C-alpha cells in the first residue's frame, strides 16, 4: 500500500493511497519504469543494512 | 448491526484513508466504504475506532 504517488516520466502510476495492483506491475515492466522519487517519511521505516 | 431508533447515520471518526478505505466493487458497481482491521492501518487510525 504505496502512502505516495509512484510516478516517472510524467505519467501517474500508483496513485497516493491506492495498493499496488497486478495492472500497475505490468505498467511498471512493460514500460521499464525503474528510478522514482519517495518522501522522507518512507526511509524512516527502513532498516539499514551495512 | 440493525439498530433500535430511527434517524439519519453519519459518519463518527471515520477519516478517509487510515480508518476506511476506498474499494470499489468492479462487476457489480454499488462500491462501500470498506473498514479495515487494527492489523493493516498504521497508528495513525488504530487508536481512532
Amino acid at each position: 500500500t504505496a502512502s505516495f504517488d509512484i510516478e516517472a516520466n510524467g505519467k501517474v502510476y500508483v496513485e497516493k493511497g491506492r495498493r499496488i495492483t497486478a495492472r500497475h506491475i505490468r505498467q511498471l515492466e512493460k514500460d521499464d519504469v525503474k528510478l522514482i522519487e519517495v518522501p522522507v517519511e518512507y526511509i524512516a521505516g527502513k532498516v539499514v543494512a551495512k | 448491526v440493525i439498530t433500535e431508533v430511527s434517524g439519519f447515520v453519519r459518519f463518527t471518526d471515520m477519516i478517509d484513508g487510515q480508518t476506511i478505505t476506498r474499494q470499489t466493487d468492479e462487476l457489480t458497481g454499488l462500491s462501500s466504504l470498506v473498514v479495515l482491521d487494527s492489523a493493516e492501518r498504521t497508528a495513525g487510525g488504530k487508536d481512532l475506532r
